[PDB]
């Protein structure tokens, strides 16, 4: 629960997801609690893609 | 302007230890990442692992617990080491940008049976 | 396990449009691959074209250009030239690794001009 809550917390803040991405992982989370840790690396890593997405259209 | 430019003895043959520097020019590496892959004579591309702006550093499963991918912020510069190494690991390594727009020159590294 | 596959080799020759596609054995490749695309010449020697499906690397010709096209990634050299001649690579973005394709071998046939 708590865990579910900072796992929330973090994905709604990583600044370069799309709504898309982010409802995906919020219904993922909200599926299966247990693999937050995984499904947070998981964010985590598509935000720094989607960062480097923005240099490019840069 | 982006520049990787690749240096360090890559071989040292007394460990079996590969080491190389990616030195960046044109872009932070404190907002960027940075891609390690291979490229063997008769295999295609290999991707080894990436180091994030923030230091979080995803690595290639198969070789994950030999390797070691490290960077200086102030110096924009990225290590890679490649420990253990057989002569399979026989290749050209490159570092590159986040969506490999950017490559360095490579560096070429033999190892013999 | 992903595995990525490109044609083996493609034929064009100056002026033409060729398209080179990316395939994932997982499914239909999304935005969320990052389908990248990398160009070798001789003397191994590697420039990036695309990333992140569509978006021009600074400095590639206006001619490349990437899309998603039914379940594959693309790349499309709309008005081909002979320096085009060459080796490409797709790579794709799976949860925590890139993984590359085995790379298609352009063969541009004849003489052309350019830009």
């Amino acid at each position: 629960m708590k865990e579910q809550q900072n796992a929330f917390y973090e994905i709604l803040h990583l600044p370069n997801l799309n709504e898309e991405q982010r409802n995906a992982f919020i219904q993922s989370l909200k599926d299966d609690p247990s693999q937050s840790a995984n499904l947070l690396a998981e964010a985590k890593a598509l935000n720094h893609l989607q960062n480097e997405v923005a240099r490019l259209k840069k | 302007d982006v520049q990787l430019q690749q240096s360090g003895p890559g071989l040292v043959a007394p460990s079996q230890s590969l080491s190389i520097t990616c030195t960046v020019s044109g872009f932070s590496l404190t907002d960027y990442g940075v891609n390690w892959v291979r490229q063997s004579p008769g295999k295609g591309l290999e991707w080894l692992g990436v180091i994030w702006g923030d230091g979080i550093t995803d690595y290639n499963s198969a070789l994950k617990s030999r390797l070691s991918v490290t960077k200086d912020n102030s110096k924009s510069q990225v290590f890679l080491k490649m420990n253990s190494l057989q002569s399979g690991d026989s290749a050209r390594y490159y570092c590159v940008t986040g969506l490999f727009d950017y490559w360095g020159q490579g560096t070429t590294l033999t190892v013999s049976s | 396990d992903a595995v990525v596959t490109q044609e083996s080799a493609l034929t064009t020759s100056p002026g033409e449009t060729v398209t080179l596609t990316c395939r994932s054995s997982t499914g239909a490749v999304t935005t969320s691959n990052y389908a990248s695309w990398v160009q070798e010449k001789p003397d191994h020697l590697f420039t990036g074209l695309i990333g992140g499906t569509n978006n021009r690397a600074p400095g590639v010709p206006a001619r490349f250009s990437g899309s998603l096209i039914g379940d594959k990634a693309a790349l499309t050299i709309t008005g081909a030239q002979t320096e085009d001649e060459a080796i490409y690579f797709c790579a794709l973005w799976y949860s925590n690794h890139w993984v590359f394709g085995g790379g298609t071998k352009l063969t541009v046939l004849g003489g052309g001009g350019g830009s």
